[PDB]
């Protein structure tokens, strides 16, 4: 019925070396249309990046990536496969698996990103912001991670809205943002909000208690 | 290279809720019909609009449509709404290689709106990772021209501070603001008092906001 | 026993370039022998065969259009409200209801209720026996494929060419740049009843403001029903002492009636061989009405020593002939073709005379016998028709007693008034 395509294989790489990228896709018949990569860089303009068929004799590449980067799919499992020769820094960008309709695209998934850096993993730090009325807000910081990027949720993520993510700062290889919730001063502290960060690099999972 | 260029049109000044707002998209050469529109929230993955320049994707709503003459198209939105606040592109595919645009976004011109400033200490968490960090949030004001200072014991100080800001928001049209002043804890046990001041053009006056140690 | 009935013979002192305009429905068939500037007796053969045109068409499925019947029914209440009581046509597959709410006035009323503003009288427009008609597409993207092959010497290359593509070799170079097309972009596509019989171009399908009577009003989406609203507007017609009747001054007839009214005024097309999948519609156009623009140039360093060594003997001899020499009965000749030293060759034979060629027959032989069927029209009493390659023919030949879609072009000098009713 529904449409519905999520990307994976994505992270950080070193200035030369391979990887290979993975889209699941379900809801339509996958033997049936072109698939395409397009990557978009932080802040940038949309670029195409590759095409491929329904079976897979023709393939469409960039006149840059010459032999870098090999399109493949299984219509089996209905998944697309971008597979990566040793890459540059200017590779570094968010790629997102397209249904090509021979031209425009019609659906995107949620995109992957994909670091080209010499930079090691560095494990983040979480820390509750307590007050120090009428509508009491709270913040939580994580700080010191790399690279992007991280997940920030409230109360499993019921709690959508009155939520303010801030986009992170680049200081000298170390990220850090901050999250800010908004709840009544019925609520807090007479229930308990808690804040959920995941960083999927470092295998990061905590969930701290906001308490005066 | 000897490819179509699709000049798009930023920097579009900001449109009252509710209005009429038209975006065009101009080509290098006429592609005559193979033009498509995206939208790309803030933070989310575009989203197909408009198809052959005059049929609308599935799920658009039916306040969008599009137009255009040789080698100048434009994207008409009638009664606008607070959600489709985001950036738009135009991709020709009529002969390879098919090549998108710069992409133009948009601003919905609400009332002004007052911040809702705070403050906030550092941790007893960050305090054994030897550094300190005070936060200021500065949620939910308009327009987005806002400026932060702070105060240590009344001095002025400004270095050492990261802040950031957010896009226009999606349901009220409005922004926020983080700064986060980073110091030590062999620093940070010197001084008393600490404030977080703004200066915004709902008010003369800056609003203040401070706390001891 | 061979006769001058040869091919276009063109030295190679420069380049060869050719622009073609294919028409839709139509195969060409160009062949020529390059000859060496430094040799008039070298020459090579040059064949170019380009097959019909291929339209895909990257559609989006509309679903089914209905045609319903138009049908209006009158409720009418003494006391409570229009919105507290059921209607008959509130559950009808597609229905409007414009009810005038507390507007119970006396001039209005029945014999009976001698009341003022506490009536209720609700009005239905819904559309009953609704049945598919036909199908919906709409383009959302066009490609164009020809399929070419070359034959060179003895070399022999084929391609399928697309517009982004082109048909390279170390001499020759077929490209596809320009296609003059009658479809184009957010046009709809409407087949009545199956494929192969054709269908209707639609430019203004309506898609979010759509009214009964126009094309693509009830449409029947995988999803669900998608009813449109009415082109009209309401009144309550009333006597004195009797029911208020209503009215509706609008439009009744459904958008596939007046599509069967005005036909003829929209764009007709035609389909041949279609393949249609959840994306995709591939066809050829029989009609003719789209042209591809093919550009093609072979070099003048040929090379004609290496083109030259063991090149493709063909032998042939006539065994059937079939039909008469009448200008407009047509006659069948069988011809038995013997290709050595060479695997695979793409020549042509023609169906000739003492005086002229009245038919062709393009084929890629292989190595050994193969048997070729030549279509011809024309001829006198006498002429005793035979098999012939470029310049060698069969030993003897047979005589008949008492368009296609396919473009022949080998450059032979026709015969003049000569041979023109005799
Ligand atoms: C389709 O084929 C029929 C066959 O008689 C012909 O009359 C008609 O003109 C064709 N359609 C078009 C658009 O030429």
């Amino acid at each position: 019925g529904q449409v519905q395509m999520k990307e994976s294989g994505g992270g950080l790489v070193q200035p030369g070396k391979s990887l290979k990228l993975s889209c699941a896709a379900s809801g339509f018949t996958f033997s049936d249309f072109w698939m395409s990569w397009v990557r978009q860089p932080s802040g940038k303009g949309l670029e195409w990046v590759a095409r491929i068929n329904t079976n897979g004799d023709t393939t469409h590449y960039t006149d840059d990536m010459k032999g870098r980067f090999t399109i493949s799919r299984d219509n089996a499992k209905t998944t697309l496969y971008l597979e990566m020769s040793p890459l540059k820094s200017e590779d570094t960008a968010m790629y997102y698996c397209t249904r090509d309709r021979l031209g425009p695209f019609d659906y995107w998934g949620q995109g992957t990103t994909v670091t080209v850096s010499s930079a090691t993993t560095k494990g983040p730090s979480v820390y509750p912001l307590a007050p120090g009325n009428s509508m009491v807000t709270l913040g939580c910081l994580v700080k010191g991670y790399f690279p992007e990027p991280v997940t920030v949720t409230w109360n499993s993520g019921s709690l959508s809205s009155g939520v303010h993510t801030f986009p992170a700062v680049l200081q000298s290889d170390l990220y850090t943002l901050s999250s800010s919730v908004t709840v009544p001063s019925s609520t807090w502290p007479s229930q308990t909000v808690t804040c959920n960060v995941a960083h999927p690099a470092s295998s990061t999972k905590v969930d701290k208690k906001i308490v005066p | 290279t000897g490819d179509i260029v699709m000049t798009q049109s930023p920097a579009f000044p900001p449109v009252s809720l509710g209005d009429t707002v038209t975006i065009t998209c101009q080509a290098s050469q006429s592609v005559y019909k193979n033009l498509a529109w995206y939208q790309q929230k803030p933070g989310k993955s575009p989203r197909l609009l408009i198809f052959g320049m005059s049929s609308l994707a599935d799920g658009v709503p039916s306040r969008f449509s599009a137009s255009g003459s040789d080698k100048q198209y434009s994207l008409k939105i009638r009664g606008l709404q607070p959600e489709d606040a985001a950036i738009y592109y135009c991709q020709q595919h009529y002969i390879a290689p098919y090549t998108f645009g710069a992409g133009t976004r948009l601003e919905i011109k609400r009332t002004d709106a007052a911040p809702t400033v705070s403050i906030f200490p550092p941790s007893s968490e960050q305090l054994t990772s030897g550094g300190a960090s005070v936060v200021c949030f500065l949620n939910n004001f308009y327009p987005k021209d806002i400026n932060v200072k702070w105060k240590i014991d009344g001095s002025e100080r400004q270095n050492g501070v990261l802040n950031s800001w957010t896009d226009q928001d999606s349901k009220d049209s409005t922004y926020s603001m983080s700064s986060t002043l980073t110091l030590t804890k062999d620093e940070y046990e010197r001084h008393n008092s600490y404030t977080c001041e703004a200066t915004h053009k709902t008010s003369t006056s800056p609003i203040v906001k401070s706390f001891n140690r | 026993t061979d006769t001058a009935h040869g091919s276009g013979i063109i030295p190679m002192r420069t380049d060869l370039e050719l622009d073609f305009s294919l028409p839709s429905s139509a195969s060409y068939t160009y062949r020529r022998q390059l000859q060496n500037p430094a040799n008039e007796q070298e020459k090579i053969p040059f064949h170019l065969q380009i097959s019909k045109q291929v339209i895909h068409a990257e559609i989006q499925h509309l679903g089914h259009w209905m045609d319903g019947t138009f049908n209006l029914k009158t409720a009418f209440h003494c006391y409570g409200s229009c919105e507290k009581y059921a209607y008959p046509w509130q559950t009808a597959g597609c229905f409007i209801e414009k009810d005038y709410e507390y507007e119970s006035g006396w001039g209005c009323n029945p014999p009976d209720c001698p009341g003022v503003g506490t009536g209720c009288t609700a009005c239905g427009v819904y559309l009953d026996k609704l049945k598919s008609v036909g199908k919906a597409f709409k383009i959302v993207s066009l490609r164009y494929t020809r399929k070419a092959c070359i034959q060179l010497g003895t070399e022999q290359t084929c391609k399928s060419v697309d517009s982004n593509d082109c048909l390279v070799t170390t001499s020759v170079k077929v490209c596809l740049i320009g296609t003059v097309s009658k479809f184009q972009p957010s046009d709809t596509l409407l087949f009545l009843g199956p494929l192969e019989q054709g269908g209707l171009i639609f430019k203004q399908w309506c898609t979010t403001t759509c009214q009964f009577g126009d094309p693509g009003d009830i449409m029947s989406t995988p999803v669900g029903m998608k009813c449109p609203e009415l082109n009209g507007s309401f009144r309550k017609k009333c006597a004195f002492a009797t029911t208020p009747v209503c009215q509706f001054d609008g439009n009744t007839l459904s958008g596939y009636k007046r599509m069967i009214a005005t036909k003829d005024s929209f764009q007709s097309f035609n389909v041949t061989e279609p393949h249609i999948s959840a994306s995709s519609l591939e066809w050829i156009d029989p009609d003719s009405s789209l042209r591809d623009h093919i550009n093609v140039i072979v070099g003048r360093d040929l090379s004609f020593q290496d083109l030259s060594e063991t090149p493709c003997q063909v032998d042939l001899a006539t065994t059937s002939i079939d039909g008469a020499w009448g200008s407009g009965v047509g006659f069948n000749l069988v011809c038995s073709v013997s290709l050595t030293e060479c695997s695979t060759f793409l020549t042509s034979i023609k169906a000739c005379d003492s005086a002229m060629c009245y038919g062709s027959t393009t084929a890629n032989l292989l190595r050994g016998q193969n048997t070729v069927h030549i279509v011809g029209k024309g001829g006198h009493s006498g002429s005793k028709f035979m098999c012939c390659h470029d310049t060698k023919c069969s030993s003897t030949g047979l005589v008949a007693a008492a368009d296609s879609d396919k473009i022949f072009d080998d450059g032979a000098p026709e015969c003049g008034i000569s041979c023109w009713f005799t």
